[PDB]
């Protein structure tokens, strides 16, 4: 059973990878090695970008796979079986997609809460820290998952702040308040 | 590295800018890979020896419409752009 | 707003752009792709996510190269309005296609404009008489109303509208808007010439008419927003100038039709007959942006190309719902040679009432309806067996009705060329009198041919003398 | 030659996955050796991924997904000759008259491109027919299309027979009675009649060559039967 199913298309692949590596026991190893080969795929720019797009054979695809396992002899065998799956399904256009998804499952398994505090401008580090403290203090943190605080800059969200994490947000942006004030003052 | 070289080796070469290679084909429309710069409603000439007018320009694929019998075209043939919107001699 | 994008797809005239920045225009914003064909104006219609909008293209899309740079104009297309519009033919974009150069702009207004509220409504009650006998007798018009025509387009449909322009709009005076969605370019040129000739457009002077013209050659998508553009011009008159206007729309079937074409490409599950699912909403919105507010009263004339002349078709059907009066004109009645070819048992107005036009008018109309309906009823019997095998009482009715049918033709001066008969306009007061007499059989004693293709009762009497010689 | 494994058998639409890059062209004829002799499949699409989609000419009942397929290389090539005169041949161009292997000179693809604008003859002539009624009131025309109406057994068949007799005098040509979805009971009778009226003389010569389509034949083979006849 995965740590909560997420993603259907491509994520059945990710789920499978997760549960299979749960039966491998080593999920972290798998993820780390996948991360490393994925990174060198991205840092292979000629045909590691320009042949991420299927247009070539099953057999040619297989030989690309063979080149990939020459690039790293550490990739476990489950993620080498994942290479087999992707070659067989001839879908390379969702390799990094699967990588991202496996990251989500993996860090859910690790248990790290995710969040973002989108604002109009990058906030103070004191603000960051106070918010980090607050979020950990709040019942939202289960003490089992540790927030990510990602500042996003969104001037379109004119002033204020919006805190986001879980399915729970508090939006005390200036834009929303102005919007509501204006709207009701058009009534 | 040597791996990248071997990948380069099995690659058909060319980024298929202004030429394509045909994919699945039948019912008088073909779906071609490449033709990166392609004018809309252009005339393309297949290596088959038939010409077609690009109709559906879709993300990552272009769907030519075959002006001619389907027997002529076969999968994986190289389509070169006439480079002109469909024109006919006038005078 | 300067938002670069690339053209991900060009599936028909429904280009899809993929913005690369995370600032994304909203739905009904407008974008310009600049090309050696100048700007092409596109309008955001869906957000398909991942910073990829899908946009209807209001200009032709031939020649586009995928990945082509786009720039976002932002917000709905803003036409230019004023009184400076009067004396212009304007394209969908708003370009002065009558080539009187840049239109002196006052306020430029978004094409999409929300329909005025329930509170803003003001109900009409005006009598507008066209001097067309069949109109006057059967279904009087009203100032501010929504008038409706059905049948084959420009098969006489266009001519009917032209007759209306000839009669109503000189008397009305003031602002008037002609908006022609998907009309035959040559017919439009004729209208332009004719309007200039009848001085309504006086280009040397001022014009109390403005024109919007959308040719049927214009791409389907362009045709979709010709209508919305025209309505904006009308709104400026209705609201800002606050003077009573006129509006002509021909055909509003083209509005529906255009939508159905784009709908498929857009990706909607086709509704019955193939019409867009948003058919009801789009028609609804359009027809509530044409209305008589307390701000102003806009008499509108809407022309419905009924496809295959089947009223049961869902697009004509939903049109019938939004009109205030209709005068369906039937191909059969055209075959009978009666021009105007308005079906007399398929006309209605909410203005035909015994209060609105009084009991005497209503009584006159009641008898006409009854007589004609009887005549329609006996059509089977007439064909299967002779009229002599009908009851004597019925034979009087049949003879009267045959006369009424012939009587109803009124030569039109706009159709003077085609008919070859000088047109005649007959007073509303005169019309009621003329029919009253005929219904009492006063002048029933002279041939059917006497009633055929001639005007008022007095004219019939004279035409009997002409025949008698 | 190329070989491929069956990867679907949904209806009479059999998808075959062929070895890489070397794929049949559209309108090729494939032969799957069967315990029914052979099954002829005709390639009518490329589905991509080194797979094709074909239609069948023989019933698809029984077929293991993965049977070897062989590509003949083009539209079915049916024998032609004066030999083929007086021979019943099925869609796959093989004798079903049971007069044994038809001695062939050349065989020719069933799909063929219509003659060019240049090759069209620019003036029509009148084809003579012995029936006076025909030659007065609706003359047959050289290379024309003359559409019969009126049910079989009124003498429709006899009329067709008459034409063969007339043709022998008129030109001394040949004919091919191509029967599209012919009722097979009726077909037996027709063969017997043609033998009897000597337009087919088993010992002797035969004007008409027979191509008979049976309603039991797959729809695809019903469709292609006409084109086969035309090739003859």
């Amino acid at each position: 059973p995965p740590p909560v199913r997420l993603f259907g298309v491509e994520g059945t692949y990710a789920t499978a990878l997760y549960q299979a590596a749960a039966k491998n026991s080593s999920i972290d190893a798998a993820f780390q090695s996948l991360q490393k080969v994925e990174s060198t795929v991205k840092k292979n720019p000629k045909l590691g970008h320009l042949l991420l797009n299927p247009a070539l054979s099953l057999k040619d695809r297989n030989s690309v796979i063979d080149a990939i396992v020459e690039t790293h002899k550490n990739l476990d065998g489950y993620v080498v079986n994942l290479l087999k799956v992707l070659s067989e399904n001839n879908r390379l256009g969702c390799f990094e997609k699967i990588a991202s998804d496996f990251g989500v499952l993996n860090d859910a398994h690790n248990g790290l809460l995710k969040g973002t505090v989108t604002s109009a401008e990058p906030l103070d580090p004191k603000s960051f820290k106070r918010i980090e403290k607050a979020l950990s203090a709040s019942k939202l943190v289960g003490q089992g998952k540790s927030l990510k605080l990602e500042n996003v800059v969104k001037p379109e969200i004119k002033g204020g702040l919006i805190v986001e994490l879980g399915d729970k947000t508090v939006d005390l942006s200036i834009s929303t308040k102005i919007q509501k004030l204006n709207k009701v003052l058009e009534d | 590295s040597i791996l990248e070289e071997r990948i380069k080796g099995v690659s058909d070469e060319a980024n298929l800018n202004e030429t394509g290679r045909v994919l699945a084909v039948g019912d008088g429309i073909a779906r071609v890979f490449g033709l990166n710069n392609i004018q809309a409603e252009e005339l393309v000439e297949f290596s088959s020896g038939v010409k077609g007018m690009a109709l559906n320009l879709e993300p990552g694929q272009v769907g030519i419409v075959l002006f001619g019998s389907d027997r002529l075209v076969k999968e994986g043939e190289l389509v070169k752009r006439t480079g002109n919107i469909v024109d006919v001699p006038v005078g | 707003t300067p938002i670069t994008g690339k053209v991900t797809a060009v599936i028909g005239a429904i280009v899809d752009v993929h913005f690369e920045q995370s600032e994304l225009p909203a739905i009904l914003n407008a974008l310009e792709i600049k090309t050696p064909q100048g700007k092409l104006v596109l309008e955001v219609a869906q957000h398909l996510g991942e910073n990829t909008v899908r946009t209807i293209a209001m200009d032709g899309t031939e020649g586009l190269v995928r990945g082509e740079k786009v720039l976002d104009t932002g917000g709905p297309i803003s036409v230019p309005v004023g009184r400076e519009t009067l004396g212009r033919i304007i394209n969908v974009i708003g370009e002065p296609i009558d080539e009187r150069g840049p239109i002196k702009s006052k306020l430029r207004k978004p094409i999409h404009a929300d329909p005025p509220s329930f509170a803003e409504q003001s109900t009409s009650a005006e009598i507008l008489e066209t001097g067309i006998k069949v109109v006057d007798l059967l279904a009087p018009y009203a100032r501010g109303g929504k008038i409706g025509l059905f049948g084959g387009a420009g098969v006489g449909k266009t001519v009917f509208i032209q007759e209306l322009i000839n009669n109503i709009a000189k008397a009305h005076g003031g602002f008037s808007v002609f908006t022609g969605v998907g009309e035959r370019t040559r017919e439009g040129n004729d209208l332009y010439r004719e309007m200039k000739e009848t001085g309504v457009i006086n280009l040397e002077g001022e014009s109390k008419v403005a024109l919007v013209f959308g040719q049927m050659n214009e791409p389907p998508g362009a045709r979709a927003r010709v209508a919305l553009t025209g309505l904006t011009i009308a709104e400026y008159f209705r609201d800002e100038e606050g003077q009573d206007v006129l509006l002509f729309i021909d055909n509003i079937f083209r509005f529906t039709q255009a939508g159905s074409e784009v709908s498929a490409l857009l990706g909607r599950i086709p509704s019955a007959v193939g019409y867009q699912p948003t058919l009801a909403t789009d028609m609804g919105l359009l027809q509530e942006r044409i209305t008589t507010t307390k701000k102003g009263s806009v008499t509108s004339v809407q022309a419905v190309y009924v496809p295959a002349d089947d009223l049961t078709d869902p697009a004509p059907a939903t049109t019938f719902a939004h009109l205030d009066a209709t005068t369906v004109l039937s191909r059969g009645i055209s075959e009978l040679g009666i021009y105007p070819a308005v079906d007399p048992l398929d006309s209605k107005s909410r203005l035909l009432d015994a209060a609105v036009v009084g009991q005497e008018h209503y009584d006159v109309a009641s008898k006409v309806q009854e007589t004609l309906q009887t005549y329609k009823s006996l059509q089977d019997i007439i064909a299967i067996l002779g009229m002599d095998e009908l009851s004597e009482q019925d034979k009087l009715t049949v003879e009267r009705a045959r006369k009424i049918q012939r009587f109803l033709s009124q030569p039109f001066a706009v159709a003077e060329v085609f008919t070859g008969i000088p047109g005649k306009l007959v007073r509303l007061k005169d019309t009621v009198a003329s029919f009253k007499a005929v219904l009492e059989g006063k002048y029933d004693n002279i041939p059917e041919h006497a009633f055929y293709m001639v005007g008022g009762i007095e004219d019939v009497v004279a035409k009997a003398e002409k025949l008698a010689a």
